[PDB]
């Protein structure tokens, strides 16, 4: 899902040491972990909007979701 | 200036991808993410690749390295093991 | 809060590596973050509760408060 | 057995201290915590005494150390600058 580019910038962006790079393997992890949290919050709000009898996934379906979610990827 | 317009057009690649991710979550579950909605996700994302990142740097220095390596990222995952088992079968693929 | 002595045997019951020791440093400072963690707990708690106009803290004010607790400790 | 009797004992070590750091909150705020909400509050304390002793063999042996240091209780604070500060400060205190 994730360009090895992007996650490159995106992560770069934050580090608080100019010392501080990441190394390829790292990267590709890196956009995959991105993309399978990215995926288990959709997942997430859209089995929550279903139980509330919802096709359309709505800003309340992500909130309800969002801790358990943050919490699980630490 | 520059570092704003970065942030502009980092957040707006988050976004693209998180829509397309979401929209093969919503074919497959028969739901439909408003505009809203994947806008809110993306945002969540690139705040959470903030802690990644500063805890990567972290762990990677608690290791005496600068340079961050498959290591520290299993580390982010360890507290799950599902999610370690799918990153270390994502790493021990690479050649 | 917490005793030295507790907090050793505490984390002994969750290393999976025999290995593992604590020093007298760290088994110190965890007792002072296992007792910071407490009182969060129930001084947000308790905070949810007069919110609610309640005196007495129940189970559902800690259940509330609990998963930005565990957020803020990673 | 012995360790059943031990995880009890732990827990009862871990519900009295916790006991004795609500009724200070409780005084100085004027509520009251109800026997099950510190029973409530002891258990998520137990629980996560296993994430926090996890998580500083994983620092430590990311280091290549078998024995947990302060280093690692101070990667365990690193999100939050207050707590990293509060623990610092224990840190720098002890001779």
């Amino acid at each position: 899902g994730f360009r090895k580019e992007t996650v490159e910038r995106l992560l770069r962006l934050h580090f608080r040491d100019g010392r501080t790079r990441v190394n390829g393997d790292a990267l590709l992890l890196m956009a995959e972990l991105l993309k399978v949290f990215v995926r288990e919050a959709a997942a997430r709000a859209a089995r929550q909007a279903q139980a509330e009898d919802l096709e359309k996934v709505d800003i309340e379906h992500v909130e309800k979701v969002l801790p358990q979610l943050l919490l699980d990827f630490v | 200036e520059q570092r704003e317009l970065l942030i502009q057009r980092l957040r707006a690649a988050v976004h693209y991808t998180t829509g397309a991710l979401a929209q093969d979550v919503a074919e497959d579950k028969g739901v439909l993410f408003s505009k809203q909605t994947v806008a809110a996700i993306s945002e969540i994302t690139f705040r959470q690749a903030e802690n990644f990142a500063r805890d990567l740097e972290m762990f990677a220095r608690h290791a005496k390295r600068s340079t961050i390596t498959s290591e520290d990222v299993k580390l982010l995952a360890r507290r799950s093991n599902s999610l370690l088992k799918y990153i270390t079968q994502k790493s021990d693929e690479l050649a």
